[PDB]
């Protein structure tokens, strides 16, 4: 990410979105509710599968600041799994 | 009241952006960042999956076959201070 | 043979080219540039290929469009304002405390141009850079028949938008 | 973050030393962590 | 047309262009630092970008400004005092022995300056400084028809405090 | 105006600046090393610093102090002297078996003068050096206008003690 | 893969082929077709 209009909504804001849909939510009344949820992924426009779990995430800390603090460029790395086995013929609509 | 140590003072001209500040009931460090801090966490699903089966009552068959949420880790940190 | 000479020479004739003392540049900070400047050194953008290794031949493929520079070598008054325009530009793109502003504030447009006969210009390209450095000034005792000199050289933002700036540039 | 414990540390024994023997620079790399699982509406106010 | 170069010459000849020998510099402990100096050259600070790509073009952004340094060849008498001079203030960065001192004791300030008409002098920039080493001296046996000479470069201390410095300095 | 360059003549005029052939050099195993001296250079010691980068700034801190070095360009007459004394005098660093000696017999002192008016001297540096090795020598054919020549290039001991050496040494 | 004049028929069908050929069939009704396909593989013209 790296800002150009306003660096909250573009890179100190999207830090917390991943932060927080990494992480699970313990007061909810439901049990599936407690579950960490899962995402939706689209690389680019060709390629869209769903139901993908978040596993691993980092980000640096020694970026650009801005004169209010905030972020003017950052990096996040990420690891992301499926959450079953495909068939062949599934496999090829993800495409 | 702790007791102050590192490079609180603003004598040398960097904001307070840019300091790392450690306090407890009896110290209180200030020191910068350096090139190779980041900030980690992690989550466990659970590789192999399965065979004998496939499926055309069935929905409790499939809920078991999908991945399973195991547990987590607090977050961590990395920081060489200056 | 000698007509062929002379059919190139008439054809030749008629075709004015260019010559070296047409180009003309203005920015946005100076509303003297054209006096003060004396060189200038511009590319925009160059493709970047890779090479692949198929058997016992090579096949390419462009990847890229990487970014340009303007460098600029102006003459100064007494009393310096071009020194201190420099100067100035230079100090919004970092604060001295090590805090760095949003684009809009720094950037600025710089515009080249050809001249046709009879003094009429025309735009030859237009970037959005920021004010990089200045390499550096001699001073020296003996230089008594030359006028003072230093380069400025500037850097392009980003190869998607050359030209178009934000609402905020424009309107100021 | 609150309640934090730190896991690791390190430091340099080839600094520049003052004329009194106490040094002018040195650089500590230190290894932190949470005490909790946080909550997704908890981790949020962290930022 | 020859309208024009007369209007161009017309503007040219009423601004007056700065000459090379207008530089003027002083050094802290030197106090005759002005007849003994040939040439400077200084930069302060340069800006320092990275380059991101993303799938086929390019996007810079600052990051730094990164320091600078002086240099300066001074000539010098019979029974040396600037060469003196120059060997104080080394010693005083490093101990013989190993240890190093505080930066109160051994960082200096150099001023540079911008002669203007009549004798009058301002300001160009003011950096503070230690006094790193200088290269190399020949002393050769055929330079009949040349005076000595030998350049001395300095460092610049810190880009978030260029100018000001300690109470420590300013009152001895 | 004409009045400051008149001062400026005047003050100048009455200050006499050294000139380039003024060097003496003593070695401890020539006892003619001034004659047969032609080119000399040195330089003593040099601050090395280590930058530290803190978010948009830079800071600088003194760490070392790097050790120099001496060379010597020298004449030589029919018979070499001068080379069978640089031949020995390296011969004694390492012996020829592969063993090396202790620092005291192979150390020698270096003294480089400054010529003050009507033939007076001043030390400017000491240095304790090892022979280290001679460059190339060419001996042409066609060279029959010019004298043989060849550089002599040493290397300081140790920066802590640059001049004093061991009671070995001094006593003989 | 590197297209010259289809690039659908050149670089984005053939990895959407491989990810079907490495893939099993499990709503097949026999058991021999739930195991993952085998494939012949021919290395330039020499090598089956």
């Amino acid at each position: 990410f790296i800002a150009l209009n306003n660096p909250f909504i573009e890179v100190s804001g999207a830090i917390a979105a991943l932060t927080a849909m990494i992480s699970p939510e313990l007061k909810a009344a439901n049990v599936g509710g407690q579950i960490p949820e899962r995402v939706t992924l689209n690389i680019g426009r060709r390629i869209n599968i769903t139901d993908v779990a978040i596993q691993d995430l980092s980000f640096d800390l020694d970026a650009p600041r801005d004169s209010n603090g905030y972020f003017l460029k950052n990096t996040v790395n990420l690891q992301l799994t499926g959450s079953s086995i495909y068939n062949s013929s599934d496999i090829v609509r993800a495409f | 009241a702790p007791i102050a140590y590192g490079v609180y003072s603003q004598a040398d001209g960097v904001s307070p952006y840019l300091k790392v500040t450690l306090t407890n009931s009896q110290y209180q460090v200030t020191g910068y960042i350096s090139q190779g801090a980041a900030m980690n966490m992690a989550q466990n699903w659970e590789s192999m999956g399965s065979v004998s089966g496939a499926l055309g009552t069935t929905s409790v068959a499939r809920w078991n076959s999908l991945m399973v949420w195991e547990g987590g880790t607090p977050p961590t940190f990395t920081l060489p201070v200056t | 043979e000698r007509e062929v000479g002379k059919l190139t020479s008439i054809i030749m004739n008629k075709m004015l080219f260019a010559q070296g003392w047409q180009f003309s540049v203005e920015v946005d900070g100076l509303e003297g540039a054209d006096f003060f400047a004396k060189d200038i050194t511009y590319h925009d953008y160059s493709i970047e290929y890779e090479t692949i290794k198929i058997g016992g031949g090579n096949i390419l493929q462009p990847t890229e469009r990487s970014p340009g520079q303007i460098t600029m070598m102006v003459r100064d008054t007494v009393d310096g304002l071009v020194l201190d325009w420099f100067k100035t530009a230079k100090s919004r793109v970092i604060n001295p405390d090590g805090t760095g502003n949003i684009p809009s504030q720094y950037l600025l447009n710089v515009r080249i141009y050809r001249l046709l006969s009879s003094g009429l210009t025309k735009l030859e390209n237009e970037m959005t850079v920021f004010p990089v450095t200045t390499g550096d000034v001699t001073y020296a005792r003996d230089q008594v028949t030359e006028f003072k000199s230093f380069p400025m050289t500037f850097a392009l933002h980003s190869t998607f938008n050359q030209s178009s700036s934000s609402l905020a540039s424009l309107l100021g």
